[PDB]
RNA sequence: GAAACUGCGAAUGGCUCAUUAAAUCAGUUAUCGUUUAUUUGAUAGUUCCUUUACUACAUGGUAUAACUGUGGUAAUUCUAGA
RNA sequence: AUUCAUAAUAACUUUUCGAAUCGCAUGGCCUUGUGCUGGCGAUGGUUCAUUCAAAUUUCUGCCCUAUCAACUUUCGAUGGUAGGAUAGUGGCCUACCAUGGUUUCAACGGGUAACGGGGAAUAAGGGUUCGAUUCCGGAGAGGGAGCCUGAGAAACGGCUACC
């Protein structure tokens, strides 16, 4: 609210990935450590992508407040924003969701016992059902 | 011991890669070499060391699989493919056609070419002899062996090749008065163009080498590599121009070329 | 001793109980598959030529024919024996089995039938068994119906049917060895390769002979 | 596509210093004294001796897995006959 | 620097080798029919080079002790020849023949709280003492020994035997 002046340095287009690479300059007096998701709105007004079509990470503020530096990456489309982008950040900005995985005990405890069986696991399951308990 | 070691780690690397140590890890191991030794260049170092487009290793993995980046007309659709000497690199749309040459200090370049001249290599022929079914065979820098050459090129020349068929087009000789672009040693690649050579027979052989700076220095024969006659040059010559001008004046000219 | 009765004609199997503690003394001192007359057993069985096909015991040891010892023995078994199904790629290995002469060490005897009998076709040919997997090969069709081959296979493709998803899945083994191009279109290009390929370097020694005839005439004009 | 055969990996990594005084190891040579899985580059029209009952190449044979249904031992990545 | 690479002879081979495989597009031409062409991948195989390698391999350099002066040779020591065996030269093993090889410029034996090196700590010059360990290379997977698979294991998150 004090001439936040979101500026860029080192703008490079990478058209084989169809993207613009840049940094996020900000001078923000008496408003410190600005945001993440608010800035993806204002960064649209150089390419008019969307409200949510720009990837960005960084924003380490510098000693004293007032300024920060991030590293942002804007593509053309959301349909391009599923293809060459940080998937954890695709989880982050509301694009993707939680993806469930076994905690690494019960992945390696899932597949070890399944390694020491041989069939698909109903031949012997009939035999235990036939004998003990017989 | 027991089999080929496929893991090397950084701080064992061929330092002309210029990889730091705070990431400092298992290095990108090259694939099996197409051309020559581990003085080569993998792909996934080059895309995020000096060309500076790749960010994540999965993202540069998400480039070469879609037949995007092309080398020698081919694509070489696996990841850590090595790079020879004066290798052409055909790019995609926006047409940033590249070429590797080495600087005055052994490091590479940030070099870009046009599609003109981007259809031939220069290969260090080293083993030309005749094989079975009577054919004389020739070898190249990349080992792209080519059938039925022009007989009597010589040994240890360079040839202008096709890179769509085998078909060397124009050879060149190697005598007193050429232009030489050496690679290998502390002082690789200024130019020397000749001043003398000798016999030295059996141990090595030496080539006396002198640029326009007019100091002369001596280099063993396996490193020298001509790219033309006096005032020839075949290729798009880089911007450091191959001089290795000395330690003080480069600081003195950067004291001047920044325009204070 | 237990009566696992099986049947090599189309199929039947179930394991039965025992009494004949003295007629199992017909069974022994031959390994497997030779002969047991049904009349040598009690005459609940007749018209049955019992050949015997192994079994188990206390300790669960199976039977392998490299015996001639009426107890267990531990042995080096590598490839084609009953065990090692495979494992870590050699892996010789060592386990223990019994083979020959049958005693009351045993628990089960796998009796299997040569001759069909008259009386008890309720555990041999009660019902014809629905063997599950048919022919997968197109070669496994034309003499499977004896077609005297010209009858143009894909005639009798088994579609197996359950319309629980309303569309009944209509599936069938997808035979290999189906003789159409692109078997032949691939076959033709390999027939077309060394037409177009081998002549191309044959028309490279030809040009080699041309411009080097004059080149080896030039220094033959050395004077 | 659950398995399961078939193919490559499991010989690299990670750990430790016990043995080991021309031994390893550092530099330095050599392979005209040798073998190579792959990466790359090129490279086989002739295979028929019935070389004229080749007999099918407009395309052959068996030998089997998961699976079905039958088992033992108390157990083990234990295995059998059909 | 070659008996090299190569070519041809005169023959041999439990014959090694040269497709009985899959995905997209669906073509061209009329001799309209499995007439005939008919693209690109994904594999895989004979040789020859490149890399990854792996094996040996010559030159110099290895702390302390003569209260260790001779050490080796039928249980190979040192050579030659001939054969085997290796992936490959050679005492690497065998048959025969010869009597050698190292050594007060410190052999041999013994000690090492001795894995070697790049490297540390100390700091006028010259040093002294470390370096098991962020890298390179060697060895080992309780102790020895032998092993089938595999291009590559004397593998040990492979196996057999003895303690």
């Amino acid at each position: 609210s004090d001439a936040v002046t979101i500026r860029t340095r080192k703008v490079i287009s990478n058209p084989l990935l169809a993207r613009k690479q840049f940094v996020v300059d900000v001078l923000h007096p008496n408003r410190a450590n600005v945001s993440k998701d608010e800035l993806r709105e204002k960064l649209a007004e150089v390419y008019k992508a969307e409200k949510d079509a720009v990837s960005v990470f960084g924003f380490r503020t510098q000693f004293g407040g007032g300024k920060s530096v991030g590293f942002g990456l804007v593509y053309n489309s959301v349909a391009e924003a599923k293809k060459f982008e940080p998937t954890y950040r695709l989880v982050r900005y509301g694009l993707a969701e939680k993806v469930e995985k076994a905690s690494r005990q019960q992945r390696k405890q899932k597949k070890n016992r399944d390694k020491k069986i041989f069939g698909t696991g109903k031949r012997l399951a009939k035999k235990v059902a036939r004998r003990n308990a017989d | 011991a027991r089999g080929p070691k496929k893991h090397l780690k950084r701080l064992a690397a061929p330092h002309h890669w210029l990889l730091d140590k705070l990431s400092g890890c298992y290095a990108p191991r090259p694939s099996a070499g197409p051309h020559k030794l581990r003085e080569s260049l993998p792909l996934i170092v080059f895309l995020r060391n000096r060309l500076k487009y790749a960010l994540n290793g999965r993202e540069v993995k998400a480039i070469l699989m879609q037949r995007h980046v092309k080398v020698d007309g081919k694509v070489r659709t696996d990841t850590t493919y090595p790079a020879g000497f004066m290798d052409v690199i055909t790019l995609d749309a926006t047409n940033e056609n590249f070429r590797l040459v080495y600087d005055v200090k052994g490091r590479f370049a940030v070099h870009r070419i046009t599609d003109e001249e981007a259809s031939y290599k220069l290969g260090k022929v080293k083993k030309v002899q005749l094989g079975k079914k009577g054919v004389p065979y020739v070898v190249t820098h990349d080992g792209r062996t080519i059938r039925y050459p022009d007989p009597n090129i010589k040994v240890n020349d360079t040839v202008k090749i096709d890179l769509a068929s085998g078909k060397i087009t124009d050879f060149i000789k190697f005598d007193a008065g050429k232009l030489v672009y050496v690679t290998g040693g502390r002082n690789l690649g200024r130019i020397g163009t000749i001043v003398h050579k000798e016999r030295h027979d059996g141990g090595f052989d030496l080539v006396h080498i002198k640029d326009s700076l007019d100091n002369t220095f001596v280099t063993r024969l396996n490193n020298v590599f001509v790219i033309g006659e006096q005032g020839k040059p075949y290729i798009s010559l880089p911007k450091g121009k191959g001089i290795k001008l000395s330690i003080a004046e480069e600081r003195d000219r950067r004291r001047a070329q920044q325009g204070l | 001793m237990k009566l696992n009765i099986s049947y090599p004609v189309n199929g039947s199997q179930k394991t039965f109980e025992i009494d004949d503690e003295h007629r199992i003394r017909v069974f022994f001192d031959k390994r497997i598959g030779q002969e047991v007359d049904g009349e040598a057993v009690g005459d609940e069985f007749k018209g049955y030529v019992f050949k015997i096909s192994g079994g188990n015991d206390k300790q669960g040891f199976p039977m392998k024919q490299g015996v001639l010892l009426p107890t267990r023995i531990k042995l080096l078994l590598t490839k084609n024996v009953s065990c090692y199904r495979p494992r870590r790629d050699g892996e010789r290995k060592r386990k223990s089995v019994r083979g020959a002469i049958v005693g009351p060490d045993l628990a089960v005897l796998a009796l299997v039938i040569v001759k069909k009998g008259e009386q008890e076709l309720e555990g041999l040919t009660d019902t014809t068994v629905p063997k599950r997997l048919g022919p997968k090969r197109a070669n496994n069709i034309r003499k499977f119906f004896g077609l005297s081959k010209e009858d143009d296979v894909r005639d009798f493709v088994i579609r197996r049917e359950v319309t629980k998803g309303e569309k009944t899945y209509t599936k069938a083994p997808k035979i290999q060895r189906l003789v159409t191009p692109q078997r032949l279109q691939r076959k033709r290009h390999q027939r077309a390769l060394k037409v177009r390929n081998a002549q191309a370097q044959r028309e490279a020694a030809a040009e080699y002979a041309q411009l080097l005839a004059k080149r080896l005439s030039e220094r033959k004009a050395e004077k």
